[PDB]
């Protein structure tokens, strides 16, 4: 039941206000005081806790949307899952204290039993479950969109000259980025015909053994398709790793920087320098 | 059946449209060798565009075919080995495999024409 | 699967290896038309050397294909049409079959090169 | 302190006078890499005249330097690796060690100049 539960929430709201004034001291007092004033936070809390059980014992769509709004507001406000968990813990603490003091349960009886005594905790857990369910949706969505953006941005082959396809990569290449690089480079050289592909290594902070191995294999595969691969702008740490790999390092034709890499590629296409 | 030897311009063009391993490998190698010996062509041009799956078998078969053709004349894999099979070729059949022509058959004909004009 | 259409110098090459009825003729005409439509080639070259027996139906199919391609581009039956198939093609499918070489692929390719370069 | 990096013309010159085993080897490695990354010179020249005794570590480090700055430009080990150190380099550091100029730094500079001019 949700009616008498709301009738007792009419005082559990003041109990939770006491809970808030007890809890605000322990964690981030200046931050909480500065970001929002106490009366506004208190009224938001009582709105969140009072209309949850205003429906007929089943659910409420409007308050579900309000709970999602509260979850996103507390995510933006600086209350992660840990802070909401501390809030739930202090909620339980002050509910227990009020039970000791108020002693006014749901069902009318000269001495009520454990039924409502634990139905209170079950309803608290249900509210917390709904809150955490609404908590992670926006975070997962933004993680997904950021992952898609990094997936698309790692291998820009769009910079293209006449018979030249310069491919700059600047991020820290890991396993996934290395596989993405090789896949996109091969598919692009397939789609767009070319003769020289400049791989701009200048920018990557650290390349481990396997990433360097896959980059050299990318160069060899591009050569095997029929296009010279000029690995341009390699930095001494990457040279450290590449030679320490121990593979043969004569088929790759490197270059100090794209300034002269472009003109050397044009030199390969003898009459394209003009 | 599926090994279309074509002769033109004192060269030879061959094409693959079968995409299977065993009979393609054996019949292809024997037929290409038999023709390149029977008709004296300096440059033989091979096709891989249709192929979209390669294992170690066909990879080593192509390597041996290129080696033998080089043992009788100029050899080129005119069409770029597709990426899904380029990776397989480079992991196991580690070879330069003659000269290449960037998935352009006409480009390979031009390359062999200029290399035989000298 | 058995028709290796090839491109070189913005021309087109065909290779026929097996004869069949009601499947190969129709699939061949459809594939050749689709190819010559998607990639614009002003000269297409067809091959018959392998075949050694043609009835009325294949002869009519080849005549229709010749006129078909001539409706959008010059073509040639470059390959020697063998005496039996030549006699049958005259006897039932009465058509001059456009410009033809019918000696070997090289001769017709050279003829098309010299007729299209001008 | 022991790594006199000199830039003259469109080149880079180095003279070695430490012959120490580990510390000088690594500091020379790092200084040469930092200099070649800082200033872009197509040819770098290394001197080994002062040295007459080299163990495995220095030979490996020198081959590593050859690969290192070959990944960004041509080079010559101008000074003739002395007979003892040459033999040790062969028996341990098995490589061609880039282009060489055999003890005449004028000859090495001239060779690098004519290689860059063309």
């Amino acid at each position: 039941m949700y009616k008498d539960f709301a009738n007792f929430i009419r005082t559990n709201k003041k109990d939770l206000l006491n809970n808030w004034m007890n809890e605000m001291e322990k964690q981030s007092d200046p931050l909480i005081n500065d970001i929002a004033k106490e009366p506004m936070y208190e009224e938001t809390s009582i709105e969140f806790v009072d209309l949850i059980v205003s429906n007929i014992t089943e659910n409420g769509s409007k308050f579900n949307e309000k709970l999602d709004d509260f979850a996103e507001k507390v995510v933006h406000l600086g209350w992660p899952i840990h802070f909401v968990t501390t809030g739930l813990r202090v909620f339980g603490l002050l509910v227990y204290t009020a039970m000791r003091d108020e002693d006014l349960f749901l069902k009318r009886e000269e001495k009520p039993e454990d039924d409502a005594y634990y139905r209170f905790e079950t309803w608290l857990s249900s509210m917390y479950n709904k809150v955490v369910t609404a908590y992670a949706d926006t975070w997962e969505k933004t993680v997904s969109i950021q992952k898609s953006a990094l997936q698309e941005l790692s291998a820009p082959l769009l910079p293209i000259f006449e018979k030249i396809s310069v491919m700059p990569l600047i991020g820290t290449i890991d396993t996934e980025r290395a596989k993405l690089i090789i896949e996109n480079l091969l598919i692009g050289v397939v789609k767009n015909r070319s003769e020289v592909v400049l791989i701009d290594i200048t920018g990557v902070p650290v390349v481990d053994t396997m990433v360097a191995h896959h980059i050299i294999q990318a160069s060899e595969a591009v050569r095997l398709v029929g296009c010279q691969a000029m690995l341009v702008g390699i930095r001494p740490e990457i040279a450290q790793t590449i030679v320490n790999l121990g593979i043969e390092l004569d088929q790759i034709i490197t270059t100090n920087t794209m300034k002269k890499g472009m003109e050397r590629a044009l030199a390969l296409t003898n009459r394209e320098i003009v | 059946m599926g090994i279309p030897i074509l002769k033109l311009g004192e060269c030879l063009l061959i094409s693959i449209q079968s995409e299977l391993d065993d009979h393609t490998a054996v019949e292809f190698q024997e037929d290409l060798l038999a023709k390149i010996h029977e008709t004296s062509a300096r440059g033989v041009v091979i096709d891989i565009t249709s192929i979209d799956f390669i294992d170690s078998f066909i990879a080593k078969i192509l390597g041996d075919v290129v080696s033998m053709s080089k043992l009788m004349g100029a050899k080129v894999v005119v069409t770029g080995i597709q990426p899904a099979v380029a990776i397989t070729l480079i992991e196991l059949g580690i070879t330069f495999s003659g000269v290449l022509s960037a998935m352009d058959l006409e480009s390979g004909l031009e390359k062999l024409k200029q290399e035989l004009g000298e």
